[PDB]
């Protein structure tokens, strides 16, 4: 009797991971996605963001995140957690905490998930940085700020460089720019 | 020597070029760059404002030339590519010369209309969402019978490539029907909508206007041709046949680098073009804003300022077993190239769910191909055909 | 090209030169500290390639013996790796003499 | 209240408005401005970033609202004037509301094509250079006989103004011939080329397409109509009849100030429009760059970035004796309104040479009119008719 997962959607019953998981039930019982929108108000383009989000949020509380991150990402903050899809199971919950505090938008957490991707693509840690994503986006913001030889152009990358840098050794590398 | 003023900041609205220059023996680095910015154009003159060198390579230096805004015609790629590098490749005082980059302003990008269809607009008639595409290259009836059985394995389209025009054994009209009659017998029998990409190349353009009005009468999907042996002038009479019809989007030491050729081709038009630096222009066709990465060939900074993206085509060859290596690098928004066609769709669809679990698809790619053999006999054959060649010589 | 080759060759033989590093330490510790050789032999079997990125995993659990492996990259990589130039091309000429002979072995079989 | 973020600098590419607001009693200055920036539009929202007051006037404050770039359609004045002030004039929480200014970016100005003809392009068929122009307003034959003798005194054109359409006493066709037959008899007999500006106003536009194809067949000069009782939509079907023909350029407490209406009308089109603040927009129609003059109504800064200028029309009335007062203020590049017509050309042509000697034409203006009476009998009559009214009561 899978029709009671048809009912909990046009009544607005639950929160967004509760719909993010009830879709993948119905996507394992022979459903064409095209006809899912006929009885429930979500086209599978819009369902696509909460499939992958609940495929992240089951990994967010798994990998040891804090309480307030697991409180607000139960209710709001949807498409940011769609953008952490290109990571692994081990570093998403480290970034779910970090992209909550700064209240970043869709496109900014797009590139933070890109910056932690290349910082973890490396076989080697670069100088003065650790495993935290606050060091990841402050490594790129310093690696791409060495190339300016001008003072009043690099502080666009130093204010953001002093916005994320997590350990104190990663704070000194930003301080050499000044 | 008023063509070299390094005491100058290039404005917010200037057009702005680079050049990886290599001069003859004894030729200084400061007069070869004034030999470029002056002989391009003729307050109406370009000025080489910077002279940065290149470390550990054959005597190159990076010349930053800044042309004004008004020097050029609004909405033209032929003008920009010709008033800049007209007779500048023709000097003997240089050993080589390449054109690595161009910054268009925000003010000049939005004169152009761009690609007709984007990362959003492509999914309307194309029934594929959130997963990349597939398509393989192919008398007259027997030619129609072969595409009749390639699309029946998972190929999202096929390719009438390798230059099949109307020869005396296989005319142009009797090839269109038999690969239109071969779509109507695979649309319903496979549950999806597929095209067969067909050449429109003719001697004239009046004949080319008949090889594209016959194709889509209301008959037929989105059907393309090239840019070589053709121009940004030849493919403007038919890329703007997509301004009525939505029908042609695939474009199939001493030079001009491809990322200049890719700025010229988004702004001209088309929805997915064929091709750190491999990652470089594929973050120009797809992104909105790109900050300056000198180790990627991206020497400038220009936001694209709300204009439709364009995807990429796989350009390495046959790839049947080397499937998860492409899925990470080109991402979601790209396009890739009947038992031999059913092995292609299965290896593509499998990896995408093992990415979304959180499994590191870079360090695990082959085992995802191996677990997909236990329900697919066409991947049982292919993995043995490809290469396991290694070295453990430590 | 060749710079694609030569930079790939630079890391392969390096990882081979960091193996003779680990083997020189291996015979050394079979004489000084036989408990330390029996534990180094336990970690050695783990099938981990990339000798440069193999010593980094040694610093994770044992930051000290990974310096003695590194020590001979200045000391034994000078009596092994600078003798490579005069000792490749001699073997190339030998393979030009070992293998040209069997073109004659088929020819005498065809004789 | 996310529609008021004063912690924000408006970007290089934002669209940027002002408003001279006046609220009801007790209504704060910070919520009336969020009552404007939010109910205009609906990252897609305008934000009032500044709240500056007005000194010594009835409780006004200047609201600086910043809409994004992408919010609007490229090349449209109807959209910009409607998505901004659609239902914002319809509140009861304000006593008044005016729209004093708009900054268009550099990126959005050069989407538009602008006036077809400028300060340069007007002098091609118009045979007048470096000196302003002259033109006076006018059965069917007897109507043709009167313009037959106004242009014969120096009038560079004439005006079929005050709304003469086809009435049952004077039809539309029998007015065009008799003021075309009246140009062919004054072009050669006076040594210059003159037009007679004629109305094209019809009920339909299909009839208006016949009142403008008959006028210039190849028959006739540059011939205009209005903007009121018409739109930026009505006069787009015929201002782009100047994109083939070069033929229609003259445009003849609680509101919208004229300098908003003048940005809307250069960018739409036309070569000389009818109208510190009188000096204000006439340094917007004619200039390239204008820096912020808060005591002139020019509250913003935007370079026009190479787009054709547009001149001004004299708007005070009959001016026969008050000639050198207009020549300084509107300058060279403007337009002004048979014995009674020969007094007009003489008083204009005389002052311009006494400016170029170096004589201060402001503090000397009447004596230049008086010395031009001693070779012209038509200026002997006019100076006595006009006003010498003074007060020496010190």
């Amino acid at each position: 009797l899978a029709q009671e997962l048809l009912r909990k959607l046009r009544q607005k019953q639950g929160n967004w991971v509760e719909w993010g998981q009830a879709i993948a039930s119905l996507q394992k019982s022979g459903y064409n996605p095209q006809d899912i929108f006929e009885a429930t108000g979500f086209e599978p383009v819009q369902q696509n963001q909460v499939i992958v989000g609940s495929q992240v949020y089951n990994s967010l509380e798994k990998s040891g995140a804090s309480a307030a991150t697991l409180a607000h990402y139960a209710t709001r903050g949807s498409d940011v957690l769609y953008e952490l899809r290109l990571l692994t199971h081990e570093e998403r919950a480290a970034a779910g905490d970090l992209t909550f505090t700064h209240k970043v938008d869709a496109d900014e957490a797009r590139e933070i998930a890109k910056a932690i991707k290349d910082f973890s693509r490396f076989r080697i840690l670069p100088e003065g940085f650790s495993n935290h994503p606050g060091d990841a986006v402050a490594y790129q913001a310093w690696k791409l700020a060495r190339q300016y030889s001008d003072l009043q152009e690099r502080s666009r990358l130093i204010a953001r460089g002093l916005r994320f840098a997590h350990s104190e050794t990663a704070r000194k590398q930003i301080e050499q720019l000044l | 020597l008023t063509y070299y003023t390094p005491d100058y900041t290039p404005k917010d609205t200037d057009i702005l070029a680079a050049f990886r220059v290599t001069p003859q023996p004894g030729v200084p680095f400061e007069e070869a760059a004034a030999a470029v910015a002056a002989e391009s154009s003729t307050r109406y003159k370009g000025r080489c404002y910077d002279i940065e060198p290149v470390p550990g390579e054959d005597n190159q230096f990076i010349a930053y030339i800044a042309y004004p805004l008004d020097l050029f015609e609004e909405g033209s790629i032929t003008n920009v590519l010709t008033s800049i590098v007209g007779n500048v490749f023709g000097f003997k005082a240089l050993r080589a010369l390449r054109l690595e980059d161009i910054r268009f302003p925000v003010a000049y990008i939005k004169t152009f209309q761009g690609p007709p269809h984007g990362i959003q607009v492509e999914r309307d008639k194309l029934n594929k969402y959130g997963r990349p595409l597939l398509g393989c290259t192919i008398s007259a009836k027997n030619y129609g019978r072969a595409v009749y059985e390639c699309l029946r394995g998972g190929l999202d389209f096929t390719k009438d490539d390798e230059n099949i025009n109307s020869a005396p054994f296989q005319r142009w009209r009797d090839r269109f029907l038999f690969v239109a009659d071969a779509i109507t017998k695979a649309q319903a029998e496979t549950g999806e909508i597929k095209g067969h990409y067909l050449n429109v190349t003719a001697p004239t353009c009046e004949e080319m206007l008949k090889r594209a009005e016959y194709a889509k009468e209301l008959k037929q999907p989105i059907i393309m041709h090239d840019y070589l042996t053709a121009g940004f002038t030849a493919n403007t009479t038919l890329a703007r046949w997509c301004r009525d019809n939505g029908v042609l989007l695939h474009i199939h030491n001493h030079g001009i680098h491809f990322r200049v050729l890719a700025k010229a081709l988004r702004l001209s038009g088309g929805d997915h073009i064929h091709t750190g630096i491999t990652m470089g222009f594929v973050d120009l066709l797809r992104e909105n804003y790109v900050e300056q990465d000198k180790s990627r060939g991206i020497y400038f900074t220009q936001d694209w300022a709300s204009l439709p993206g364009v995807m990429a085509v796989a350009s390495g060859g046959i790839h049947v077993w080397h499937m998860p290596a492409l899925v990470e690098i080109f991402g979601d928004d790209s396009v890739l190239q009947a038992p031999g066609a059913t092995a292609n769709r299965v290896a593509l669809e499998a990896c995408v769910q093992a990415r979304n679990e959180g499994r590191n698809l870079a360090r695990e790619g082959n085992d995802v191909i191996r677990e997909a053999a236990k329900w697919s006999p066409e991947l049982a054959v292919a993995c043995e055909l490809w290469k396991e060649i290694k070295f453990e010589f430590e | 090209n060749l710079k694609q080759i030569a930079k790939d060759t630079a890391k392969t033989l390096q990882s081979y030169l960091t193996y003779q590093a680990l083997m020189t330490v291996l015979a050394q510790l079979g004489e000084t500290n036989p408990p330390l050789a029996l534990w180094l032999h336990t970690f050695s079997v783990g099938k981990v390639q990339d000798g440069e990125a193999y010593v980094k995993e040694l610093f994770r659990e044992q930051p000290d013996l990974a310096l003695r492996i590194m020590t001979v990259r200045e000391h034994i990589a000078e009596e092994v790796a600078e003798f490579l130039p005069e000792m490749v091309r001699s073997g190339i000429q030998q393979a030009n003499m070992e293998q040209r002979r069997q073109h004659l072995e088929r020819m005498t079989h065809l004789s």
